């Protein structure tokens, strides 16, 4: 039995938009009990798509501007990018074409990008509604995220909730398929 | 944890032919273990979803899923430890 195909995945996106929980929920089936801002971490996940076994390297990057210097060094041999934003933060969605896309395209032109809408469980969350209401806002819509996906020329657009594990497998199976076409 | 310590090969000459063959066998085993665990996990996810539609407790399945990812972790550490001595 041959070894699994190796592919490296890098995840980017705004501060606290749910990047780490997404990686851990998928690779360890655990929702991190405590929130700890990431500088840089890496994990290995195992997956099989279309009868092909793949060993996915999960490179976790920092959303914080404080660690912008470190992020570029995590780009080099990336097979697929999971560019994230949170469904409960329209500002995190606005930083997609503003900050994340320009950075990713510069360091990884041609690398498949999956735009991911995190925290899908907060769309109908009443508390989220009242808070966003103050700031004269409301949770991101599926159409808006799908539009932004088209705008940055992403491989696809997916929504998920690391919390309820809803849409998590779909996100990673699509990311793996993209990373395989390479 | 060390697979070398488990096999009593701790301070042995790992470059020797016999040891090199035993390790290749162990790597093959590990690779097979990882593939089996990977499929059990994917199946467990299917069950978790099936249990969700039945309206029953996901606790047992979630625990199995975690135990499965934890096992994959150990298998990867050991496989990594043997790649250094090929
Ligand atoms: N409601 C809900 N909260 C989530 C979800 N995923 C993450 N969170 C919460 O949002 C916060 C940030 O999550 P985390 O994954 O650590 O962000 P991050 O993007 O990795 O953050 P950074 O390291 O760039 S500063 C945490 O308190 C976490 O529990 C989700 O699907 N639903
Ligand atoms: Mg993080």
């Amino acid at each position: 039995s041959m070894a699994a195909i190796r592919k490296k995945l890098v995840i980017v996106g705004d501060v606290a938009c749910g990047k780490t929980c997404l990686l851990i929920v998928f690779s360890k089936d655990q929702f991190p009990e405590v929130y700890v801002p990431t500088v840089f971490e890496n994990y290995v996940a195992d997956i099989e798509v279309d009868g092909k076994q793949v060993e996915l390297a999960l490179w976790d990057t920092a959303g914080q501007e404080d660690y912008d210097r470190l992020r570029p060094l995590s780009y080099p041999d990336t097979d697929v990018i999971l560019m994230c934003f949170s469904i409960d933060s329209p500002d995190s969605l606005e930083n997609i074409p503003e900050k994340w896309t320009p950075e990713v395209k510069h360091f990884c032109p041609n690398v498949p990008i999956i735009l991911v809408g995190n925290k899908k469980d907060l769309r109908n969350d009443e508390h989220t509604r009242r808070e966003l209401a103050k700031m004269k806002q409301e949770p991101v819509k599926p159409e808006e995220g799908r539009d932004m996906a088209n705008r940055i020329g992403a491989f696809g657009y997916m929504e998920c909730s690391a919390k309820t594990k809803d849409g998590v497998r779909e996100v990673f199976e699509m990311a793996t398929r993209a990373a395989l076409q390479a | 944890w060390s697979l070398l310590e488990q096999l009593g090969l701790a301070g042995a000459d790992l470059a020797a032919p016999g040891v090199q063959q035993q390790l290749e066998l162990e790597r093959e085993r590990l690779r097979r273990e990882i593939r089996k665990e990977l499929k059990l996990k994917e199946g467990a996810e299917n069950l978790r979803r099936a249990t969700t539609d039945l309206g029953r407790s996901l606790g047992p399945v979630e625990l199995l899923l975690r135990g499965s990812s934890r096992r994959l972790d150990l298998l990867h550490q050991q496989l990594q430890e043997l790649h250094a001595h090929v």
